[PDB]
RNA sequence: CGAGAUGGU
RNA sequence: AGGAGUGGAGCCUGCGGCUUAAUUUGACCAACACGGGAAACCUCACCCGGCCCGGACACGGACAGGAUUGACAGAUUGAUAGCUCUUUCUCGAUUCUGUGGGUGGUGGUGCAUGGCCGUUCUUAGUUGGUGGAGCGAUUUGUCUGGUUAAUUCCGAUAACGAACGAGACUCUGGCAUGCUAACUAGUUACGCGACCCCCGAGCGGUCGGCGUCCCCCAACUUCUUAGAGGGACAAGUGGCGUUCAGCCACCCGAGAUUGAGCAAUAACAGGUCUGUGAUGCCCUUAGAUGUCGGGGCUGCACGCGCGCUACACUGACUGGCUCAGCGUGUGCCUACCCUACGCCGGCAGGCGCGGGUAACCCGUUGAACCCCAUUCGUGAUGGGGAUCGGGGAUUGCAAUUAUUCCCCAUGAACGAGGAAUUCCCAGUAAGUGCGGGUCAUAAGCUUGCGUUGAUUAAGUCCCUGCCCUUUGUACACACCGCCCG
């Protein structure tokens, strides 16, 4: 379908982020944020909305595929130890992170 | 345009005049009935190539020395 | 049939049922060493003869399957009652059957044989059978999850042309293992044979040959020779 | 002898 | 160098975005009138509801005062689904029930595969054996030059002898008063026969003219069909060529390039699991992802692609005259075909009655542009025909979100199109209409056929690309590469 891209390289499998995009909320170990910033390397600055801000880091699964960008919506995992740091699990469209504060799900906070 | 002889009648000329030179002349209507009954050739088309390849060798063969 | 019907369908019919017999006995006879079914007709009667290899295996133990196949020929094709008659013949020269090898190699790498031992072991029976050359081809999941091909080949091949038509006698098959589907290709080139169906009387279009002079004698003196 | 940088699948 | 355009207008049709219960989905030069994809139902996969088993077989249970099957009426229901509720007849070992196991799926993965198709790539390219050269990856053969549409030929030569592609080959177009021979094809002629005209030397005639008017137990194969052979070779003459291989002009001739099919080695994470009883693994399997009723695929601020009709006088309208070629036709489950002639109606259409399973009947296939005469008069006009009101037929089980067709009325934008950009060299481009497919009903698409018939070229490497050789490189994921502060 629609290439929104360009360039030689059809060599991948297409993305295919459609259909049964069943919708994901927490679990135990989980919060959503909001990024802050993007720095070099990989890394990021994201603030969750009970009010803890942290540094944060793409999960190998998500490299140079779903591209993350500032004021962007996601689900982050934390860690037992080490509390200042995180790692990207998912992230939210503007169509998804709006169902999320439709179920009361997100604080009046966040910005779609 | 394009009138070059394939090596498939220019080899099937050469063979024949080594056997058959007494038989062979200058009148291309004499050489086609000729190379008709000394040879077997698949095509109309491909006979009447071979008997004006070997018109045109009768004709240099009767001024000097061809190598092949 | 009350009113006959008209030239164009009887033809495209008469092809419609050939092309259905010879898949039912495709797949009926093919461990059987099946290769081609003729049919034809006289007053009342139609006569199948029907070509194979094993044909011990067509009749069974005292004509069971002739009289099983005669049965249901019958049956599904509508036929009224004793109007047809099956023959099984033996295939000669069986080394020169595109469908016969195809079948066989098919039968040799179900039973586990490994590829390269099985496709040099009929490229081998082709070229002693007399052929002027061959090319036998398998591909799949040969070694791997990713799929791969091998070609096997021997003397002359032509791709071109009307010759092609008569010259070359050609297989495909699929064999199916707990990996899933492979591909069997076959290719046979055959020999000219004047007259003695090994093979085809028409020659290549381009193979001109040259009857040889003979017999001459140099020196002449004048005579006269009466009767 | 005009101007002619750059590169997720 | 030029021709007809496309991009601008209205409408048709495919795609994105938006909207929605759903607007099912694949594809982004080599996607977008493409899935042979013209969806009223079916197709059908999507959305809202309701019946059904079409759960083999094995083991255990239950069971001939009986395992199980079917149903009237009232309520219920979109419903004449005994679906379910109340009631009480009916069938007869075929089922029911628990466990194990199967079976089906236009469900998922084309980045797990087969088969098929497209593309690199329409160009001239590709490879062993024995011998020679290098420690080696590799190389020569497969070439300095000339010639050709061509790795086509000549020739040269540490290589010799071969294989595939090219070409040959198959179908097709143009020629035969020569051959074979026709009541499912014609001509000529007459025994003649018949209607009409005197225009004709001359009468109303033997004799003339006109005929798809009619017999032949006449003669024949020019015109039609279609089998066998024939014919063209750069063969002849003049120039140019390391005088070879070839190239240019001209005579004679139906004809001195007719147009298609088939096509190598090695590749691509190209497309297809929605063509298949081709198929691995995964998912689902009785409150089903295996049948009926209704809805959607057509929804509309907006961006893009292939097309149809036009902006008029080299025209539009109303009469009159006169010429084609390729095809299809009573459906074998599956239930329908092509039509002459007569009658009723302005029209679309209706009734009656015949021929055709087809060189036999529709049919001498009375095609359109074109041709001859008339009216309008430079006016958004008698150019253009979008949009919209009212009435009548035909298909179908059903036409509203208008199936298609006919009639009166209404009368938009548009006056030759900005930056850009496509196709084409002769019976070709463009104009013009007719068959086939899909089809119960129906082309603004596509695949074939005939008819009218030009302007400009006979060249080049400039722009975009392809082939071969020499050359440089920090590239090999191969310039859409790699890399510095």
């Amino acid at each position: 379908n629609k290439g929104k891209g360009g360039k030689n390289r059809r060599r991948g499998k297409n993305e295919n982020e459609s259909e049964k995009r069943e919708l994901v909320f927490k679990e135990d170990g989980q919060e959503y944020a909001q990024v802050i910033k993007m720095l070099g390397n990989g890394r990021l600055e994201a603030m969750c909305f009970d009010g803890v801000k942290r540094l944060c880091h793409i999960r190998g699964k998500l490299r140079k595929k779903v591209w993350i960008n500032t004021s962007d919506i996601i689900l982050v995992g934390l860690r037992d130890y080490q509390d200042n740091k995180a790692d990207v699990i998912l992230k939210y469209n503007a169509d998804e992170a709006r169902s999320l504060k439709a179920y009361g799900e997100l604080p009046e906070h966040a910005k779609i | 345009m394009g009138r070059v002889r394939t090596k498939t009648v220019k080899k099937a000329a050469r063979v024949i005049i080594e056997k058959y030179y007494t038989r062979l002349g200058n009148d291309f209507h004499t050489n086609k009935r000729v190379c008709e009954e000394i040879a077997i050739i698949p095509s109309k088309k491909l006979r009447n190539k071979i008997a004006g390849y070997v018109t045109h060798l009768m004709k240099r063969i009767q001024r000097g020395p061809v190598r092949g | 049939m009350a009113v006959q019907i008209s030239k164009k369908r009887k033809f495209v019919a008469d092809g419609i049922f050939k092309a259905e017999l010879n898949e039912f006995l495709t797949r009926e006879l093919a461990e059987d060493g099946y290769s081609g079914v003729e049919v034809r007709v006289t007053p009342t009667r139609t006569e199948i003869i029907i070509l194979a290899t094993r044909t011990q295996n067509v009749l069974g133990e005292k004509g069971r399957r002739i009289r099983e196949l005669t049965a249901v020929v019958q049956k599904r094709f509508g036929f009224p009652e004793g109007s047809v008659e099956l023959y099984a013949e033996k295939v000669a020269t069986r080394g020169l059957c595109a469908i016969a090898q195809a079948e066989s190699l098919r039968y040799k790498l179900l039973g586990g044989l490994a590829v390269r031992r099985a496709c040099y072991g009929v490229l081998r029976f082709i070229m002693e059978s007399g052929a002027k050359g061959c090319e036998v081809v398998v591909s799949g999941k040969l070694r791997g999850q990713r799929a791969k091909s091998m070609k096997f080949v021997d003397g002359l091949m032509i791709h071109s042309g009307d010759p092609v038509n008569y010259y070359v006698d050609t297989a495909v098959r699929h064999v199916l293992l707990r990996q899933g589907v492979l591909g069997i290709k076959v290719k046979i080139m055959l020999p000219w044979d004047p007259s003695g169906k090994i093979g085809p009387k028409k020659p290549l279009p381009d193979h001109v040959s040259i009857v040889e002079p003979k017999d001459e004698i140099l020196p002449t003196t004048p005579i006269s020779e009466q009767k």
